[PDB]
């Protein structure tokens, strides 16, 4: 009997990195009995495994694994079905197409018996065919079930499937004796990234087209939370950039890599930080510092603790006090590999269900990293609150409350930062019972702080400063930072003679009891 | 020992047993394959092939009970004894195949974990937990469908136990108005009195955190009995809990006792844990002061 | 290896079949070979209706055609050529015969202007000397659609546009006259329509 | 080439996407680098996107492009939109199967792509109506069998409604924006479109 | 440069002539892009459709370099009536969110 593995095959030529454990498990559970000497197997009276399932998020290498598995074996070429190319409009055509696939296998079984070779069938995007039962699709699924395992028994087939949403597949297709070996391909770690870079940068090294200054280890260190697709794209872009200079001595240097360093999907967005922090941070008083310190403490608590994987703490603020900027600053300083902001300005015109889906997608998404930070701002705007009535949407409130106390999978850690402006309503809504602690952001309350802020901004001159001090130091004030900036901008458009006066006048008109 | 395997395998289908045998054989064969990575090769040891019980072991609650259970006082023993009594009653009775109970206490008392412990110790073959974690964003009709499926699954066994967690979250209650979901309430009330087919037994446990609201809805007449879960109420008990956890040593423990021993307390275990975690993050020589300050700031409002 | 998908005019092939195999015996299940356009075809007889003996007697047929285990081709017999499903060989002829397929199919589930303004937007270009219009190569309108419930008004308008311009005698087709029991002749009437236009365009130029 | 006001955009496109199509084959093969598979363009209508696509196609001595208006592609009957999508790749597949690595490139020119590619529904029972079409497109663009003689150009106006699987590094990894022209572009466009009249001497001096 | 977004509200008794004055100011601005959104062109629309219309206008507005927009009758867009009171919440949420979103940098 012919062996089932080509003599030339070895692991190193497959060009797959970072999946050693999974590959060992798959081989152990799928090919052990087909390579062991036949006579002992004949003495054990056991059937062979019939199916394998591979699942995971985008860009981790499933189709690559399937193709390499296909070319690893000594069988003939495998039949390939590319998605839903079998559906047809006429009655009973699709079932016939399904039956076409197994004809050769059945024929060979009947003709030869135990001496037949192996056949492989590959389904791509299998979730488009097999769904939970409860007419035309149900008939297709039943036909598949009958053909895979029916009254007449077959013993020489292996099926491989791939999907992105494993939770929608019918339960009757996933039992032992059927596709029972389930494997998860997830994001890789640093060592896998090094392996992948080695795989994709072997040919260049042989021909000395790589500069000696580049260190692969530094690149491995810098790219956190990367998947395979980004790692290949980086090399491709770097090569393109290097080539661009010459429009024989070509080589690739560290500068090219630095310039090239793509926006990963599960990474950090810098444009978001640019947008939500427009004018920087000005240290006009102690409370700011205190705030920052508190943030530091919270971060240090979440990074090192084992008994508290989930923490919460929303922050309030008098209208126009600048909560969002401080939250974004804290998030930036956390230095976590995953950061996201959920804001209501991306959901204009959405219904309740759409908002729920968006939040669930955010949450769920973030759940796949070892350290995550998420910011949800303007809670009252999220709830669609209006004091008259009152009226609001209950479903969103229930969803957020439930999500506030769900722990992630074992060994993963999450931090949540909330922002709001109406604390009394929130207390009335019984929402404070889900948050661990609170932090207070104050307003400007003294003339001295106003003078310091004015100096720091640097708009008005010294004489005008003294003039302002003369009238403003005689009492106390009540003003927010954003409103102060707005007033300064409005005032600077008048003639030079009257400016100061107008400033004071406006401040006299805006003033209200704290 | 086949008998030992039979004892170990509860609620296994015919195919699962076949699968277990198949997996065990594959694992047994896998020992003798040496160099799959470099070049496929077989050894001469294949002749001395045997299947061991370690392979069976390899082939053969942590999410909800995360930090365990500690006997920090007397009430815990009382709760466990009452639970054991209830389990015994439901197993050896014929006239009452259906019985229900409600566990109640103040908020943040950690009642769902205790219910889970009771269910685990029942040692019944079938145990399932219905949680809102799998029903985020669902419409009310879908919620009813899920509950119907869950309850239907329990009639095909000789002994079943089911736990309903966070009843108030299932009803979507908010104090303003008030406003709630009628359909779920009607379904649950009708679903707590249908006995299974003759000869089968079912137990239902439920957890809630606000008994007065449920009392107003005329819901307390459907359950058969109730159990109470108290808070931590004395400094001595707090010292005992601290000793059991093993975080702050004796030198600081004396200082803490000098203060708390002459006062009354009102706190839940889960909040004490969070306070402990927050306090441990400061410098080594400011921790006791922060712990005492946090304890004072907590408040009692019994 | 000879397959193509363009239609074959196949009444010819039946007439040729009757000419070549006249007076021969034929039976059900019999397999044979045929040739047309210097391409080769395999054939398999599937059914045989006799003539009603009345036709042989010179009398109107009753329609009681017997089905027979063997038949004799004679100078007035006829034949039909149904494809085996898997196929590309497009065929027509007309008499080559294809019974109406009577096959169920399943759906999919789920789910104006003033006539002078018309003269402006369609005919301003055509009135000018060729030189200036060529200057900037203005594009021209050539398709106009009128919709409205039935009535004589549309036809009267049509005659008015026929009148106003120095146009030829209009050609008018009433409904689907192109359709012909000679299939393939429907397109022929079309090509016939524009012969005069092609001649004038080729002869008088601009 | 008859296009004015978007020099920067074309410079970026040429640098990022078509550097390897002109650089000598020997060293390209020595590197072992694949070619970009697709690009996306978005902007207000009437700014000259189709013209740019046709010029790009003509630049690289490619064959006649295949251009199809998004909407139409979808049928009304069952299992039809996917067949229509698949029909577009038969020529490239056959040509590759015949000529190996010599076979020449092919073109794809999708239109109003956002009307046929929308985010697939993750929740059970809330799946979209047209998830099957998206699935088919995903399988065709990059599948088990590799095609090396195809290029895809998508045009859209709502980039935040498009499914996220069409933008991973394997599919359509290059993006550009064509905005409204500024003053210089307007001047250039006026030259380009008045060139004919100027040549034939109908452009007055008072203009 | 530090305050790219500005808002203003004209209020007075009925029939004072607010709409005319708003139009006059808009005319005197001398900016390249001007558009007017009024409920006169949304007769019979459902609430979702009205939200879509406002969304389209503002989305188009973001593409220009300098934009000024005028909203005429807020009380007619909100469908307000003294009995109750009763109204449609969705439009309120749309307006409230839109009044704070700044355009991309430099516009
Ligand atoms: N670990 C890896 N080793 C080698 N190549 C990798 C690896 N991870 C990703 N790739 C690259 O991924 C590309 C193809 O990815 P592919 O689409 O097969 O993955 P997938 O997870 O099935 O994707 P999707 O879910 O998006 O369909 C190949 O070019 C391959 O080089
Ligand atoms: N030290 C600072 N603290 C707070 N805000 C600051 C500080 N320095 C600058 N700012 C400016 O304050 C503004 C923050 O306003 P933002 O729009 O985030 O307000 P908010 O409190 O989140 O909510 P709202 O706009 O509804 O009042 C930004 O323009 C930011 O640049
Ligand atoms: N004796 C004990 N009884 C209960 N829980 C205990 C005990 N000892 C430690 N714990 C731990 O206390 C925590 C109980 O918290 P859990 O989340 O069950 O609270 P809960 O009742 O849902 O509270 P709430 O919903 O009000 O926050 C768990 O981590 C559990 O392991
Ligand atoms: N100097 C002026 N001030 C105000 N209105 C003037 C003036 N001169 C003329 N008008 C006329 O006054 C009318 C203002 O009526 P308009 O309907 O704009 O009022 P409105 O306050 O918007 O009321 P409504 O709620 O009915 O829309 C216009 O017809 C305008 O031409
Ligand atoms: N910058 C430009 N240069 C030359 N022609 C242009 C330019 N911008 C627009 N056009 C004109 O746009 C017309 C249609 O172009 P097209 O790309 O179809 O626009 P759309 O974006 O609406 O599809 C062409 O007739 C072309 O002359």
């Amino acid at each position: 009997r012919q062996s089932i593995i080509n003599p030339d095959w070895n692991f190193e030529k497959m060009g797959i990195g970072g999946l050693d454990k999974e590959f060992s498990d798959i081989f152990r559970r799928a090919f052990a009995s087909r390579v062991f000497p036949p006579e002992i197997v004949e003495q054990m009276g056991c059937k062979h495994v019939k199916g394998i399932l591979l699942y995971g998020p985008p860009g981790c290498g499933k189709t690559l694994l399937a193709r390499q598995i296909g070319k690893m074996l000594n069988a003939r070429e495998p039949k390939v079905v590319n998605g839903p190319e079998i559906l047809n409009k006429y009655v009973g055509e699709s079932e016939a197409n399904i039956r076409k696939l197994f004809a050769d296998a059945e024929e060979e079984q009947r003709r030869l018996g135990a001496n037949s070779g192996l056949h492989i069938i590959i389904f791509d995007e299998i979730d488009a065919i097999c769904k939970q039962r409860g007419g035309v699709h149900d008939t297709v699924v039943n036909q598949l079930l009958s053909k895979i395992d029916g009254v007449e028994q077959l013993n020489n087939i292996l099926v491989i499937g791939m999907t992105n949403r494993p939770d929608l597949i019918d339960e009757a297709l996933l039992r032992p004796g059927r596709l029972e070996v389930k494997m998860e391909i997830g994001l890789p770690d640093e060592k896998g990234r090094l392996q992948i870079l080695h795989i994709h940068t072997a040919r260049m090294r042989g021909h000395q087209l790589l500069s000696a200054d580049v260190d692969i280890k530094e690149l491995a260190v810098e790219t956190k939370n990367f998947s395979g697709a980004e790692l290949e794209g980086l090399v491709r872009a770097a090569q393109s950039t290097a080539m661009n200079r010459h429009i024989e001595s070509l080589q690739v240097t560290r500068g090219d890599f630095l310039a090239s360093l793509i926006k990963p999907a599960f990474g950090t967005n810098q444009e978001d930080y640019a947008s939500y922090i427009m004018n920087g941070i000005i240290k006009w008083g102690d409370p700011v510092t205190r705030v920052l310190d508190d943030g530091e403490l919270l971060v240090q608590q979440t990074k090192n603790s084992d008994r508290t994987p989930l923490v919460s703490v929303l922050l309030e603020g008098p209208p126009h006090s600048g909560k969002t900027a401080l939250a974004a600053k804290i998030a930036e300083e956390s230095n976590f590999p995953f950061i996201k902001i959920c804001s209501p300005d991306k959901m204009i015109g959405f219904s309740e269900t759409a908002k729920c889906q968006a939040m669930k997608k955010i949450f769920d998404d973030a759940y796949k990293s070892q350290l995550s930070c998420v910011v949800v701002d303007d809670i009252e705007r999220l709830l669609d609150y209006v004091p008259i009535g009152p009226r609001f949407s209950n479903l969103v409130l229930q969803a957020l409350l439930v999500l506030l106390k769900k722990a992630p999978p074992q060994g993963r850690k999450l931090l949540i930062i909330g922002t709001t402006s109406r604390k009394d309503v929130l207390q009335e809504m019984e929402m404070l019972n889900a948050f661990s602690t609170t932090i207070h952001v104050p307003n400007i309350a003294t003339g001295e702080q106003l003078l310091e802020a004015l100096e720091l901004l640097g708009n008005f001159k010294d004489k005008e400063r003294t003039t302002i001090a003369q009238q403003v130091k005689g009492k106390k004030v009540w003003i927010g930072i954003k409103k102060l900036l707005m007033l300064i901008e409005m005032s600077l458009q008048m003639d030079p003679e009257y400016r100061v006066r107008k400033f004071l006048a406006l401040l006299r008109e805006e003033g209200a009891s704290p | 020992d086949i008998k030992e395997l039979a004892v170990e395998t509860k609620n296994f289908s015919g195919a699962e047993l076949e699968g277990l045998v198949r997996a065990a054989q594959s694992t047994a064969m896998n020992r003798h394959i040496k160099a799959s990575t470099k070049v496929e090769v077989d050894m001469e040891k294949a002749e001395s092939l045997q299947v061991t019980r370690g392979d069976f072991l390899a082939s053969l609650y942590a999410s909800y009970i995360m930090n365990g259970i500690i006997k920090w006082g007397d009430p815990v023993t009382r709760v466990l004894d009452d639970g054991e009594l209830l389990v015994q009653q439901t197993k050896n009775s014929d006239r009452t195949p259906l019985v229900s109970v409600l566990l109640e206490g103040p908020p943040h008392s950690g009642k769902t974990a205790l219910a889970a412990k009771i269910a685990e110790e029942s040692n019944f073959p079938f145990i399932k937990i219905c949680s809102p974690d799998k029903m985020i964003g669902f419409s009310e009709t879908a919620k009813c469908q899920a509950m119907k499926k869950i309850f239907d699954d329990a009639y095909k066994s000789q002994l079943s136990c089911v736990v309903v967690d966070d009843i108030e979250r299932l009803l979507d209650y908010v104090p303003i108005g008030p406003r709630f979901s009628n359909l779920v309430l009607q379904a649950l009330l009708v679903l707590l009195k249908k006995a299974p087919p003759q000869g089968r037994k079912l137990l239902i446990i439920g957890t809630t955190s606000r008994k007065d609201v449920l009392q107003e809805m005329e819901m307390l007449n459907a359950f058969s009995t109730t159990i109470h879960v108290p808070n931590i109420a004395t400094g001595e008990q707090l010292l005992e809990a601290l000793e059991l956890l093993g975080n702050f040593k004796d030198k600081e423990r004396t200082t803490i006792a000098q203060q708390v021993k002459g006062k009354k307390v009102w706190i839940g275990i889960k909040k004490l844990l969070m306070l402990i975690e927050m306090s441990l993050q400061m410098d080594p020589e400011y921790r006791v002061r922060k712990f005492l300050a946090l304890l004072r700031e907590e408040g009692a409002s019994p | 290896k000879n397959i193509d998908s363009n239609p074959y005019d196949t009444d010819k092939m039946a007439a040729e079949f009757i000419q070549q195999f006249n007076n021969q015996a034929f039976s059900v299940g019999q397999q044979l070979v045929f040739s047309f356009n210097d391409k080769l075809f395999g054939l398999l007889v599937k059914d045989i209706e006799a003539m009603d003996p009345s036709i042989l007697k010179g009398e109107p047929a009753s329609g009681k055609r017997q089905k027979i285990e063997v038949g004799l081709v004679v100078g007035n017999s006829q034949v039909a050529f149904e494809k085996a499903e898997n196929s590309s060989l497009n065929l027509i002829g007309k008499a080559k015969t294809k019974e109406n397929r009577q096959s169920i199919i399943n759906p999919d589930w789920n789910f104006d202007k003033e006539f002078s303004d018309i003269f402006r937007r369609a005919f301003a270009s055509r009135v000018f000397p060729p030189e200036i219009v060529e200057q900037m190569g203005c594009k021209h309108v050539k398709g106009i659609l009128l919709y409205g419930p039935p009535g004589c008004g549309k036809t009267l308008l049509a005659r008015q546009i026929g009148k106003m311009l120095n146009a030829r005698e209009p050609k008018v087709v009433n409904g689907p006259e192109i359709l012909n029991k000679y299939v393939g002749e429907s397109e022929a009437n079309i090509r016939k329509l524009f012969a005069d236009a092609e001649e004038e365009q080729r002869r008088l130029g601009a | 080439m008859g296009i004015g006001g978007l020099d920067k955009e074309f410079s970026d496109i040429f640098r990022r996407a078509f550097a390897s199509r002109v650089f000598p084959p020997e060293i390209v093969e020595q590197m072992g680098c694949k070619h970009v598979k697709g690009i996306l363009l978005y902007g207000p209508p009437g700014c000259g996107k189709t013209l740019l696509a046709r010029q790009i196609g003509k630049m690289l001595n490619a064959r006649e492009p295949k251009v199809v208006n998004g909407p139409e592609i979808l049928n009304k009957y069952v299992g039809e939109s996917e067949a229509n999508i698949r029909k577009l790749f038969a020529d490239a597949e056959e040509e590759q199967r015949r000529l190996g690595a010599n076979s020449g490139l092919h073109i794809i020119i999708f239109d109003e792509i956002d009307a046929i590619c929308k985010q697939r529904g993750s929740m059970a029972g809330s799946t979209g109506v047209h998830d099957t079409v998206v699935n088919q497109l995903l399988s065709k663009i990059d599948g088990v069998e590799q095609l090396n003689n195809i290029l895809v150009i998508g045009m859209t106006n709502r980039p935040d409604l498009i499914d996220e699987a069409l933008l991973r590094p394997g599919r359509l990894e290059v993006k550009m924006e064509i905005g409204l022209p500024d003053e210089k572009g307007r001047l250039q466009i006026l030259h380009i479109h008045t060139a004919r009249m100027r040549g034939h001497q109908l452009l007055s001096a008072d203009v």
